[PDB]
RNA sequence: CGUACACGGUGGAUGCCCUGGCAGUCAAGGCGAUGAAGGACGUGCUAAUCUGCGAUAAGCGUCGGUAAGGUGAUAUGAACCGUUUAACCGGCGAUUUCCGAAUGGGGAACCCCGAUCAUUAUCCAAAUGAGGCGAACCGGGGGAACUGAAACAUCUAAGUAC
RNA sequence: CCGUGAGGGAAAGGCGAAAAGAACCCCGGCGAGGGGAGUGAAAAAGAACCUGAAACCGUGUACGUACAAGCAGUGGGAGGCACCUUAUGCGUGUUAUGGCGUGCCUUUUGUAUAAUGGGUCAGCGACUUAUAUUCUGUAGCAAGGUUAACCGGGGAGCCGAA
RNA sequence: GCGGAAGAUGUACGGGGCUAAACCAUGCACCGAAGCUGCGGCAGCGACGUUAUGCGUUGUUGGGUAGGGGAGCGUUCUGUAGCCUGCGAAGGUGUGCUGUGAGGCAUGCUGGAGGUAUCAGAAGUGCGAAUGCUGACAUAAGUAACGAUAAAGCGGGUGAAAAGCCCGCUCGCCGGAAGACCAAGGGUUCCUGUCCAACGUUAAUCGGGGCAGGGUGAGUCGACCCUAAGGCGAGGCCGAAA
RNA sequence: CGACACAGGUGGUCAGGUAGAGAAUACCAGGCGCUUGAGAGAACUCGGGUGAAGGAACUAGGCAAAAUGGUGCCGUAACU
């Protein structure tokens, strides 16, 4: 499944998004459950609802269901007015990043 | 007013295009393209045309690597090759008695006599 | 990690559109002591804005027009109005709080009276005037300097700016 | 929105023919979102929603690549790998190795230069009016020629004619 | 040829190196430029003949900063003649072809509404290059910065989630004070309930955050009243008057 | 108020709450924990304590630091 606005920095994500590209499913719940690294959650509650209606609608197999492709590129940015410094306006550029996941038998 | 149009903006492509061998930059970026192409066009305004007239200092100097070895050689090589028979011109020939161990030998014994 | 491209994103250019501007032309042209212009506060069942009114408050009356629908911009919910013909568009009359030229006096809109000058004068303010506003045009007075003279004291900019 | 005040002063346009604006179901902490599905010619229109580029981000593809020396090419000859929407011993992508190669702009007698300017991008960003005079090229007609205000007429008047 | 000749992080003719690949007197044969010769091709200028910038012949041959002269492609919109398009245009991306070039043109995809050619005009007409203006963006960096009222800790409660929400205990801080009552000033920020997308330089089931309601009931408190320095308006007096 | 939940600035009353000369430390009353965290026993820098013997030899100058420092008795110079 895909994912859309996810405050996350689009950077720091493809950091967690890796070491949970390659095959078995089952690697890729048991780590990911201590990676101390916000970039953590989020990319989980997906490649396993990806893994989930993968199972119901577009059968298959949880026993041979893999990640085959992970990648997070997305969007947009906001004119936020977050306060930095002592006393001062500045805009943050700050994007974001989807976490879509495709995970069907390999 | 007058919007600029396909002009500027179809002026930083049309070139960054043509750069197939290209930079680092200078093919990212416009402010290196051109006055990088700029040596181009230049700098050989009229020169790979060097190569010959260059290079061209064997073809003449090798011909005797091909002689002096039955016989002598540039010397008198390329004068008994102007003598008799319709001569042949040396372009092709002054690189032919190189790569193959034949055909070299063929304007050897052609020169040395009617010498 | 270098470059090109592909998919997606970012970003907002570009192309098209535009209920806006800019410019010209014709017509028409003043408002206020029967207290205006402007502003404040209110007013719709719910309404915060804008608009309209103003406590008979997005309205009341008359005539004419118009027309069967309508209850402003908002196409909500409820409800209601209209053929005892409304909505909507045009003359005349009524009402028209307080301050404001206000003018009794004081005052950052609040509390008590024709204030001040002046004419007539039955000298009683009794009968009247002035005291404000308005885009810039006409008239009557006062009247520079930077600047030009490649310096500057006539002159010049000026009889302009004010 | 800024300044005590006089005053100063932005940016932001467009869903679709119709909203006809995503029923129903799964997922989730959730009217968020995702999947599926529905509408329509098209949503690769779902709401700062037409089209949607460049700088740029991630991923991925082609090809390099942790002995390698630097404008990063040209020509020649060898290596390969990869692709036969332009069949023909004809090309591309990138590239190993080798021979050469000190960005680009003003000032200055001389700048690659330890001379100045720019981090990058897009947009923005600098010889124009009447009149008069003097030449030139082209064109019409020729001691005559042109009118101005105002009337398709005018000749005032101007220049030329010793 | 030698003596005279002493210096600065490792000493040499370009280097290897050489007794001749030294030096001097002669000599022979070669290598070696866009120079000279020669073939083809483009041009320009000038000369001759010419209506000719058409041919024929001839000369130089044809480098250029400042500067002078001359021709041209492209753009916008308004004319005439004349065409293309949802059996799909303009634009955009990639690619093929042509021209010395400015530039023109075709194919595929996208897009999805208009867009041209000729001749004659009209033009706010075609840009890398001002510590230039405005907006956007990359590298720098995921790098520099958080401290006298230096205070929290151990259990427990609630919760999907609790290091900082709440309970208990233990342990501390302040004392003219972080205690109590008030002026000025600010002004609903107060209380309750429901929440949290935004705010709280982490989190939050917490809030002085978001939403909806609720709250500030004097004759003797204060205002209200009065006056001080001083100010204003009216009469009087001065080119004129605020 | 200072553009900020800016260790800055801002008037009055409570100066008899308990131990000292006193409106000086410790502690009731009352208020508060609203001045970012976790793990080895470096160099270097910010505050501070202690340093043998000499002791201003440092320095423009003993700057800095330190010494003396409560109370009672005795006693107290030049100068004015």
């Amino acid at each position: 499944a895909k994912h859309r606005h996810a405050r996350s920095s689009a950077q720091k994500v493809r950091l967690v998004a890796d070491l949970i590209r390659g095959k078995k499913v089952s690697q890729a719940l048991d780590i990911l459950t201590y990676t101390n690294k916000k970039a953590a959650v989020l990319v989980k509650k997906v490649l396993e609802s990806a893994i989930a209606n993968a199972e119901h609608n577009d059968g298959a197999d949880i026993d041979d269901l893999k990640v085959t492709k992970i990648f997070v590129d997305e969007g947009p940015s906001m004119k936020r007015i977050m306060p930095r410094a002592k006393g001062r306006a500045d805009r943050i550029l700050k994007r974001t990043s989807h976490i879509t996941v495709v995970v069907s038998d390999r | 007013r007058v919007k600029r149009g396909v002009i500027a903006r179809a002026r930083h492509k049309k070139i960054l295009k043509q750069a197939k061998g290209y930079y680092g930059a200078r093919s990212r970026v416009y402010r290196v393209a051109f006055q990088a192409v700029i040596k181009a066009g230049q700098y050989a305004y009229r020169d790979r045309r060097q190569r010959k007239r260059q290079f061209r200092q064997l073809w003449i100097a090798r011909i005797n690597a091909a002689a002096r070895q039955n016989g002598i050689s540039y010397s008198k090589f390329i004068n008994g090759l102007k003598k008799a028979s319709v001569e042949i011109d040396r372009k092709i020939l002054a690189d032919i008695a190189v790569f193959d161990k034949v055909a070299f030998t063929a304007l050897v014994e052609k020169a040395k006599a009617a010498l």
